RNA sequence: UGUCAGUGAGAACAAGAAAAACGACUCUUGUCGGACCUACUUGAUCAAAAGAGUGGGAAAACCCCGGAAUCACGUAGACCCACUUGGGACCGAGUAUUGCAAUUAUUGGUCGCGCAACGAGGAAUGUCUCGUAGGCGCAGCUCAUCAAACUGUGCCGAUUACGUCC
């Protein structure tokens, strides 16, 4: 492993591959974007970036944790049931992305459902995160 | 469900860990090896 | 000044530029405690002025940041 | 492969008479003896209302069992295992295994 | 004949509905109806279900077909043999006057009281 | 001149806000429908609703509301689906609410049993 | 509601405890696998609910035996001092799941109504001094099926007092 948490994985490993991936297309954009991504919304899926805060991160989780997928990988999914029926709030996940995200890894920086690196492209291209921000970073 | 050491089916059936001893209460009907110490 | 305001207007922005350096401590809150526009885009209003150096940023952070007269 | 002996019992001082004492017979005598330290001891906890009616202070109990699982290991006895498992007869719920 | 109804039920009048079978009916209608029909297919009662058709054949009344009562509140109202009138079970009430059209795919029960709310 | 301004959409004044979907809910909709917002030809948010027929192109939005089945957009967001006397109806708004209700206001409330009488 | 704060995203990270076996099939000179869970993949060239196949376990094996809430976050997110984008309770339409039988039983689901209540709430009154109070989540329990309940484990974790007897 190598990916995530070596550059600050929370907010300084995300925006940089995001820019690069939208600038030249790579990952899935399949219809289903509008549909509920996180439990019991009263709003739309998000204000902007419906399924473009997702894809590399959903590779990252499975990478460093070795073959967490489809039921384990929603482990680092979310759901609080933040609106509820006046009972004690409980955790959930929405399966929608699981299918698409186990498809993903066969292209771009990972190989297979057993081996999750190639040259580990994301790491190498993320070495310029530290050097210079692309967001006007506070710490750079 | 139903019980096998009564036929009452009411006054509550234990089926926890595959035993019934609450249609004949376990305080009265001990020697199952349980003890209370804490 | 006036109590309610979504608005983008000539007056809005022209007033803004004069009022911002007046205070010794500038936050998104106090600009909408003048009430000229809502707290919401009052935030953005300060950012892209501070970026052009009408203000001094204090915190290495945004949102719950504060600012000062430059 | 290597044969192991797990002895599962409700009570201590039944299993004790098995492991310590009667493994001496298999210690280097016919096979070699690798002692680890026995597996974690489960509790079976049950909670029973004391009162047989709805008027009390709504009291309850805590009843517990110990489950002692005593594991010691050997290095491949075959046909010798017959001796090993015929040794305890000293208490009920003494059960032994062979791989 | 001696049955009088109006449906207009998913755009379908009396004629198209009784042309369709119960099998094709449930593909249109309620989640409930599907499950009941599927698992009740083996036996729905021979003679009760018979008598609902039999009373239709009978004549010399303009009144809806009179048919033997039920103790069952669990039986569906089918598109076929509709307007067949039975005493819907309750321990005080039997109603022949809560069987009308626009009740297909709905239970025979959910009727004949069970409480009289007062005050 | 504007830039928070009342809007007639059911011939009913509803005041603007500085967010489009949130204000639009008063017209008989909700957020989760207005993921159609992206395809309503102003997917932008943090925008006035005095922006009607200028930067919102109101007429566009008012088509999506009425039939989203002309558009390709997923019809899992429909308010009514496969009614008991008709097919699907794409939305619930205005007088079109009342129509469906009345039919089942006589039927439903008949029901007798525990929960039946509670609904009655 | 501004002391999760309301809808969005991402990060790091927990502990007891539950589970399996039918004279039902097959197997022989005296007899083996199906009512438990979880893994993995199809379930997205197009939703959720939900379908099915492969794989392991009698548990320190169950895939890392243990994870997503309280929390962290300026990613320069969105809302922003309103009964709203704060809250749900009523109400109608659809569908799948469970079962010997459902009659909102189903409910982890869609999407309406929210502009229905209610703005810390008179008199009165409850109980705790430390890892406690308070806040938060998970499992067990009951058992066709449902936990705002009960029982147990864990997480975040104070203010005041340490006195008197009115």
């Amino acid at each position: 492993i190598r990916r995530i948490g070596k550059k600050k994985g929370a907010t300084m490993k995300d925006v940089h591959p995001w820019r690069w991936v939208k600038l030249c297309s790579q990952h899935f954009k399949q219809e289903g974007k509008l549909m509920v991504p996180n439990c019991t919304e009263i709003v739309k899926s998000s204000h902007g970036r419906e399924r473009a805060p997702q894809n590399p991160d959903w590779y990252y989780i499975r990478c460093a944790a070795i073959l967490r997928a489809v039921y384990m990988r929603p482990g680092v999914g979310y759901g609080g049931l933040s609106k509820r029926f006046s009972n004690k709030k409980n955790r959930g996940s929405r399966p929608e992305i699981t299918v698409r995200a186990s498809k993903g890894l066969l292209h771009w920086g990972c190989k297979s459902l057993t081996k999750l690196g190639l040259i580990e492209k994301c790491e190498s291209s993320g070495h310029r995160i530290t050097k210079n921000g692309r967001k006007l970073a506070d710490a750079i | 469900r139903h019980c096998v050491i009564c036929s009452n089916q009411k006054a509550v059936i234990r089926k926890y860990e595959l035993n019934v001893c609450r249609q004949c209460f376990r305080e009265n009907a001990a020697n199952i090896g349980f003890s209370k110490l804490r | 000044a006036l109590q309610n305001a979504v608005v983008f207007d000539k007056e809005t922005m022209d007033k803004l530029l004069s009022e911002v350096p007046k205070y010794k401590v500038i936050t998104p809150s106090i600009i909408s405690d003048r009430l000229k526009i809502s707290v919401a885009l009052a935030a953005k209003g300060l950012q892209h002025l501070c970026r052009q150096k009408l203000i001094k940023l204090v915190s290495c952070s945004s949102k719950f940041r504060l600012y000062s007269r430059v | 492969q290597r044969v192991l002996v797990k002895m599962t019992s409700r009570n201590a001082k039944a299993v004790e008479n098995v492991m310590t004492e009667l493994l001496l017979h298999a210690r280097n005598e016919k096979v070699v003896l690798r002692g680890p330290v026995r597996l974690p001891t489960r509790t079976l906890k049950v909670t029973t209302r004391k009162t047989p009616c709805g008027n009390g202070t709504n009291t309850w109990d805590t009843y517990e069992l110990k489950i002692y699982k005593r594991l010691v290991e050997l290095r491949a006895p075959t046909e010798l295992v017959k001796k090993i498992t015929s040794f305890p007869i000293d208490a009920g719920v003494d059960v032994a295994i062979t791989i | 004949e001696r049955t009088f109804h109006k449906f207009t039920y998913r755009g379908l009048e009396i004629d198209p509905l009784l042309a369709l079978s119960e099998e094709e009916f449930k593909t249109l209608v309620h989640a409930r109806a599907r499950r009941h029909m599927n698992r009740h297919a083996n036996r729905r009662a021979p003679v009760l279900l018979k008598r609902l058709r039999e009373a239709k054949k009978d004549v010399k009344a303009g009144e809806k077909p009179r048919a033997v009562k039920t103790h069952l509140r669990d039986v569906v109202i089918t598109p076929e043999m509709v307007g067949s009138v039975v005493g819907i079970y309750n321990g005080r009430q039997f109603n022949a006057v809560e069987i009308k059209g626009e009740m297909i795919g709905h239970y025979l029960g959910e009727f004949s009281m069970t409480y009289k709310p007062v005050i | 001149e504007q830039f928070q301004h009342i809007v007639r959409l059911l011939n009913t004044n509803v005041e603007g806000k500085r967010k489009v979907p949130f204000a639009l809910r008063m017209v008989k909709g909700v957020g989760i429908r207005f993921a159609y917002m992206v395809c309503k030809k102003a997917g932008i948010d943090v925008e006035r609703r005095a922006g009607t027929l200028t930067a919102e192109e109101l007429e566009r939005i008012s088509e999506v509301i009425a039939d989203p089945a002309k558009f390709k957009i997923p019809d899992w967001f429909l308010n009514r689906q496969r009614d008991p006397k008709t097919g699907k109806t794409e939305h619930l708004t205005s007088a079109m609410v009342d129509t469906r209700l009345r039919e089942d206001l006589e039927r439903l409330r008949k029901n007798r049993v525990h929960r039946g009488v509670r609904h009655a």
